RNA sequence: GAUGUCGGCUCAUCACAUCCUGGGGCUGAAGUAGGUCCCAAGGGUAUGGCUGUUCGCCAUUUAAAGUGGUACGCGAGCUGGGUUUAGAACGUCGUGAGACAGUUCGGUCCCUAUCUGCCGUGGGCGCUGGAGAACUGAGGGGGGCUGCUCCUAGUACGAGAGGACCGGAGUGGACGCAUCACUGGUGUUCGGGUUGUCAUGCCAAUGGCACUGCCCGGUAGCUAAAUGCGGAAGAGAUAAGUGCUGAAAGCAUCUAAGCACGAAACUUGCCCCGAGAUGAGUUCUCCCUGACCCUUUAAGGGUCCUGAAGGAACGUUGAAGACGACGACGUUGAUAGGCCGGGUGUGUAAGCGCAGCGAUGCGUUGAGCUAACCGGUACUAAUGAACCGUGAGGCUUAACCU
RNA sequence: AAUUCCUUGUCGGGUAAGUUCCGACCUGCACGAAUGGCGUAAUGAUGGCCAGGCUGUCUCCACCCGAGACUCAGUGAAAUU
RNA sequence: CACAGGUGGUCAGGUAGAGAAUACCAAGGCGCUUGAGAGAACUCGGGUGAAGGAACUAGGCAAAAUGGUGCCGUAACUUC
RNA sequence: AGCGUCGAGUCGGCCUGCGCGGAAGAU
RNA sequence: AGGACCGAACCGACUAAUGUUGAAAAAUUAGCGGAUGACUUGUGGCUGGGGGUGAAAGGCCAAUCAAACCGGGAGAUAGCU
């Protein structure tokens, strides 16, 4: 409880960006095909984030390639280099998991500029 | 299992637990003490003492919040000018339950549940 | 030997590389020893441990007077581990988790969370008869328990329903993550025995 | 389902054995009125551990 | 998590649009195919003048799944749908000369390096 | 004066004439891979198409898809497609009623478990003074499956083609146990959107009802599809088998004496139960060190005093639980509720102001509300007692001390 | 074939795989012309077969809401023997 | 049987609605003559469900689904 | 019999007593 | 216009589950068919047991039907238990 809010605080990352659902972030995760290492981006639409800690999670929906794609992204894990927001996106709901039944113009999101 | 779960089912519903414990805590408020049954008078400290407790800030918004789960302005009225200002220095513990025996029709553990101060 | 603790809830442990280490974390407070059995009095090697704060009030006469003739503190219970041929300890010697620093793999024994009376469905993986096509008062139900007259009886171990869980569990072989002594702290790779709160009895893994 | 044989009178008590009441260990006795009441229980008259709690 | 009688897309150029799983292969009783996994199917739509024809029954790697793949550190990807890129029953290579859509790194091994390489991208 | 029937489903259990995996002899056994026989029952031992089918054929798996017994195991466990009532029709037979082990369509499957058994779970008494704990381990149960890849090694073997033993490493399938950190499901106790309607005087704001009205999210818990772990190694004694030395029988001979190997079987090792193990075990600790009189002088009986350790009861309760039980706590107190702070979820409350003709938008505002969560906190309820349990614990013999 | 025993006839179609189904063939065990033959739009809680949608039917079950089951108080059966 | 059954006629409010359907209400009438707890298995009646989607089964049995109005549009075949 | 050597028995039919293998089953 | 269509009342009873010592000696629940007609329903009437009545199932004729019920022949007879 105590003991594991400690074992948790210490391996928290310190600069995680504010984001909400229905922002456009890029989240660059680090990629090792062999033992070269390199930054993949993954930009897309937040459609849900689970605050939790340590545990804090979002997921990110892309369309890539013709096939939409959703990316689970653990906040804290040492995997995500960096996230960025590249848009606000004006939304009413946490979790914006209607986008999956949306393409194209049906799923264009707001800007929110404030 | 119930690991870790709150709230008596009762024998009854949602909806009618819902509305059995918002007509007994007007009950409660109104006359301030009333015998019921043992578990129902454990449950509706968790419903009458959070009403107190919202009642010690008068705003239009706590009358209201309060007339949603009473629907009773008597006894909304009562909890803002009565209960709240009367209880606005104790921390929790607004009601007392007192076992008095068993009732006569079915032996069910009866208790009284009372305001602590009347 | 091993070390009693108490199972404090779950985690993880990022590594660098990104991998999630699920760990279990346990509180291994001191355990101190309250007795040593000898081949010659007691006809085995071992040494009973404490550990915790027990409250005065809650510690009978007999209990207090075990803990007096150690010279240790009233504990929340008593645990054997039997010793080694080498391993030797002393009456009020305290063990700490610093004993399982260069330990890779720990057995945990615990008490599993109670399921109550359980169907054979949950305790046993029985399959489930038709939903529909007919069935009558027969979804979850154990089927045939036996044969005919031959044997005319249900054998015993028979699988039926019952109590479930609240029993002592060992998972093997755990991991090792971290022996953090300043801490009072042991974490182990993976889900072990029981609620958050009960006692967990840690020991090298037996296997290797 | 039912018997193939009638069950014997002894068997019928053998059963009843876990039957018996338990009578009240003791009653508490109230510290103001000396009234007898079952432990965490109002009295009759109404008093709980020296307090008049009730009319 | 693919089974028998699952349907899947083709994210290859072989000329099957829909494919059926009859069989994941590599373990009695095994339920599942996931990422990397063969299967057996049969074709059940192809274009006219495809290398594979309607009712062919054929190996496939699953490619895409609506499950997913999860990652080391906890993380999942999840596509839209299930997609499987068609393989020689013999040989298990792959028919087609191209692939379409996203795949995973679950690929990357000696087998279907192939893959990989014509994939438009490899999360 | 009824022993329910084919097939399926559920759940099995045994045999071994062994399907796989294990050991081995012979081979017309180069290797690989077979053939055949011996040992071996530990564990494992397909999903579909068709058909009522069992079976079978077919498709595609698998290390393998064993063969049998068990009322052709299993309907007071399920099904009711088949068989086998009454309806109807076809072919066929019959003058006909009707009939067919020909076909066709339709066609009620009851039982609240007394006993045995089994799965769980208590109460009683016992175990010799009582009590609280920790144990020993007789005995019992669980578990025991296996693929593929790589290395050894393109080595041995082979004309090539191909391609090992032995040993080692990795990664899976199926199965099992645990768990909820993650990924998710659920989440009628949390938040929100919204339709119809009724109400709270009305507006505004709310509530009821309509499957939770319909929905969208979702906390805790429970949970699998989630993720940890398991099968072993080792040891003993062996099976078939292989031998050493070795006579009887100057030789030979694995055997008669003697000695050595030898398998998933056996006994252990691993996990769980376990002293009602009446053969009732052990260890540690704790508690009680009063008077008195009878008679049936005896493990006799009763009184007066005493009331221990501890237990139970009651109460607040629990990731414990059908009830019992088990665990925590009872003011010298965090046991529960409330309360405070936080988290989480929902997603910017109400009111007011502003913009708009208005729906509505914007500001105040990531607001308000927020269950089972976390950290705290004696506000409420956990009572002073009372109750049970006693007062040094039999005889005999030995060994020691007096 | 509501008729065909042999029979799951044979060939074609549909399926990865089809004793059923559809189309044929004719070798009609044992069709056949008002105890009607062969067709036939429409109709059918009619029989068979296929497909889309759909789904806890199933892989393989999980959780939840209620009514019982369980405990307490009151009342109080039954078959059978 | 103070029994979820059966029993002809008459009357016909409001809001929504095509409606005597249906939802919510009015007038009016009722809460159904054992209750209290608990929150096991299992049964019953329901709600939701990852991935798959008939693999279930004798058989899609059951369930899920479709579902309104206006307009557009609509095949073989046909006794038109 | 083993290798002329070697110094005591050896060889295998018959009849018969008792054993041995042949000999796998389901709570 | 219609033994027309969709659909309540009304009439019915195709499927499933429940229930099977039932709430009920045939129902309940969710679905289902007909619903201006060869429809349905109230009141009364007529048909009588080898008889009736039957859009025909040996259906129905008072929870009884390959010959109702009640009383009688009657203590039928019973080489059977
Ligand atoms: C009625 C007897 C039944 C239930 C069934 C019986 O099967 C027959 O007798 C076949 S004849 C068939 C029986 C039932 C009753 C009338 C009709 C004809 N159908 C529906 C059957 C399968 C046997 C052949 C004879 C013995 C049985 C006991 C064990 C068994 O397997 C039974 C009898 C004693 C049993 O009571
Ligand atoms: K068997
Ligand atoms: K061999
Ligand atoms: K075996
Ligand atoms: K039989
Ligand atoms: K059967
Ligand atoms: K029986
Ligand atoms: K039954
Ligand atoms: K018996
Ligand atoms: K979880
Ligand atoms: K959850
Ligand atoms: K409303
Ligand atoms: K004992
Ligand atoms: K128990
Ligand atoms: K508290
Ligand atoms: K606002
Ligand atoms: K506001
Ligand atoms: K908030
Ligand atoms: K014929
Ligand atoms: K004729
Ligand atoms: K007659
Ligand atoms: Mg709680
Ligand atoms: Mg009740
Ligand atoms: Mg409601
Ligand atoms: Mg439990
Ligand atoms: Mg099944
Ligand atoms: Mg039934
Ligand atoms: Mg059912
Ligand atoms: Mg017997
Ligand atoms: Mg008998
Ligand atoms: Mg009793
Ligand atoms: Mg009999
Ligand atoms: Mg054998
Ligand atoms: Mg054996
Ligand atoms: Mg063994
Ligand atoms: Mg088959
Ligand atoms: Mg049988
Ligand atoms: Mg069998
Ligand atoms: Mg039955
Ligand atoms: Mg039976
Ligand atoms: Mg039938
Ligand atoms: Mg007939
Ligand atoms: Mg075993
Ligand atoms: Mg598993
Ligand atoms: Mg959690
Ligand atoms: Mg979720
Ligand atoms: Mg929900
Ligand atoms: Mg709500
Ligand atoms: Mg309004
Ligand atoms: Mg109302
Ligand atoms: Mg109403
Ligand atoms: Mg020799
Ligand atoms: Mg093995
Ligand atoms: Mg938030
Ligand atoms: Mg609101
Ligand atoms: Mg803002
Ligand atoms: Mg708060
Ligand atoms: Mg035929
Ligand atoms: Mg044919
Ligand atoms: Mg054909
Ligand atoms: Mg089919
Ligand atoms: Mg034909
Ligand atoms: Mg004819
Ligand atoms: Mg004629
Ligand atoms: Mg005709
Ligand atoms: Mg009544
Ligand atoms: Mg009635
Ligand atoms: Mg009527
Ligand atoms: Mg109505
Ligand atoms: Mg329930
Ligand atoms: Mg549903
Ligand atoms: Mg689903
Ligand atoms: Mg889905
Ligand atoms: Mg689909
Ligand atoms: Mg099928
Ligand atoms: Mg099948
Ligand atoms: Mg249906
Ligand atoms: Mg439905
Ligand atoms: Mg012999
Ligand atoms: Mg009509
Ligand atoms: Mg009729
Ligand atoms: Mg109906
Ligand atoms: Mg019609
Ligand atoms: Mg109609
Ligand atoms: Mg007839
Ligand atoms: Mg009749
Ligand atoms: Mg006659
Ligand atoms: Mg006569
Ligand atoms: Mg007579």
């Amino acid at each position: 409880s105590n003991i594991i809010k400690q074992l948790e605080q210490e391996q928290m990352k310190q600069d995680v960006p504010s984001f909400r659902p229905g922002d456009t972030v890029e989240v660059k995760v680090w990629v090792v095909e062999g033992s070269k290492k390199r930054l993949q981006a993954f930009e897309g639409v937040v459609i849900a984030i689970r605050n939790r800690g340590l545990h804090s999670a979002f997921t990110v929906r892309k369309i890539s390639n013709g096939e939409g794609v959703e990316r689970v992204f653990q906040t804290h894990s040492p995997v995500v280099d960096s996230i960025s927001v590249k848009r606000r996106g004006a939304v009413r709901k946490a979790k914006l998991y209607y986008l999956r039944e949306r393409t194209g113009k049906a799923a264009r999101i707001k800007e929110r500029l404030n | 299992m119930r690991h870790r779960k709150s709230g008596r089912q009762l024998n009854r519903n949602s909806s009618h637990r819902q509305a059995m414990f918002r007509n007994m805590a007007g009950s409660l408020v109104r006359h301030e003490i009333i015998k019921t049954t043992l578990p129902k008078a454990k449950e509706l400290r968790r419903v009458v003492e959070p009403l107190i407790t919202l009642a010690k800030t008068d705003s239009v918004a706590n009358r209201r919040l309060a007339f949603a789960r009473t629907r009773d302005n008597e006894i909304v009225a009562k909890l803002f000018n009565e209960l709240g200002p009367r209880f606005a220095s104790r921390a929790g513990g607004y009601t007392r339950i007192l076992k008095c025996g068993f009732r006569a029709g079915d032996n069910a553990p009866m208790a009284y549940i009372e305001l602590v101060d009347r | 030997i091993g070390l009693v603790g108490k199972k404090v809830g779950m985690t993880r442990i990022f590594t660098e590389d990104g991998v999630s280490i699920p760990v279990t974390v346990i509180e291994v407070e001191a355990n101190r020893v309250t007795q040593v059995k000898d081949l010659a009095n007691d006809g085995y090697r071992a040494i009973q441990v404490t550990t915790g704060a027990k409250k005065a009030n809650r510690v009978t006469k007999p209990e207090a007077g075990h803990f007096a003739k150690a010279g240790v503190e009233a504990g929340r219970g008593l645990w054997e581990f039997r010793l080694a041929e080498g391993e030797e300890f002393t009456v009020g010697q305290s063990i700490s988790v610093e004993l399982f620093a260069d330990v890779k793999k720990v057995d945990v024994t615990g008490t599993s969370k109670g399921k109550g009376f359980a169907g054979t469905v949950k305790r046993w993986n029985f399959r489930t008869q038709d939903a529909t096509h007919g069935n009558s008062l027969s979804h979850r139900v154990p089927g045939s328990i036996g044969q005919n007259q031959t044997p005319g009886k249900v054998f015993k171990g028979k699988k039926m329903a019952g109590q479930m869980g609240n029993e002592r569990v060992t998972v093997q072989s755990l991991d090792v993550v971290r022996v953090d002594a300043e801490r009072n702290l042991l974490l182990v790779k993976g889900a072990v025995p029981g609620a958050t709160g009960s006692d967990l009895i840690v020991k090298p893994a037996v296997k290797a | 389902a039912v018997q193939q044989n009638k069950p014997t009178r002894s068997k019928r008590g053998m059963r009843r054995s876990h039957d018996a009441l338990t009578a009240v260990t003791s009653l508490s006795v109230d510290k103001t009125s000396g009234e007898k009441h079952l432990r965490h229980h109002i009295t009759a008259d109404g008093y709980y551990r020296g307090r008049k709690v009730i009319a | 998590m693919i089974q028998e009688q699952t349907m899947l897309n083709v994210a290859d150029n072989s000329g099957a649009r829909r494919v059926m799983c009859i069989k994941v292969l590599g373990g009695s009783h095994r339920r599942y195919a996931g990422v990397g996994d063969i299967i057996k199917i049969t074709i059940k739509e192809a274009i006219p003048r495809g290398k594979v024809k309607k009712g062919d029954v054929l190996k496939a790697v699953v490619v895409r799944t609506k499950k997913g793949v999860r990652r080391p550190d906890g993380s999942v990807i999840r596509f839209d749908g299930n997609a499987c890129v068609l393989l020689n029953n013999n040989s298990e290579q792959p028919i087609g000369t191209r692939i379409f859509g996203p795949v995973t790194r679950e690929l990357r091994s000696e087998k279907f390096m192939k893959i990989i390489s014509l994939a438009p991208e490899v999360l």
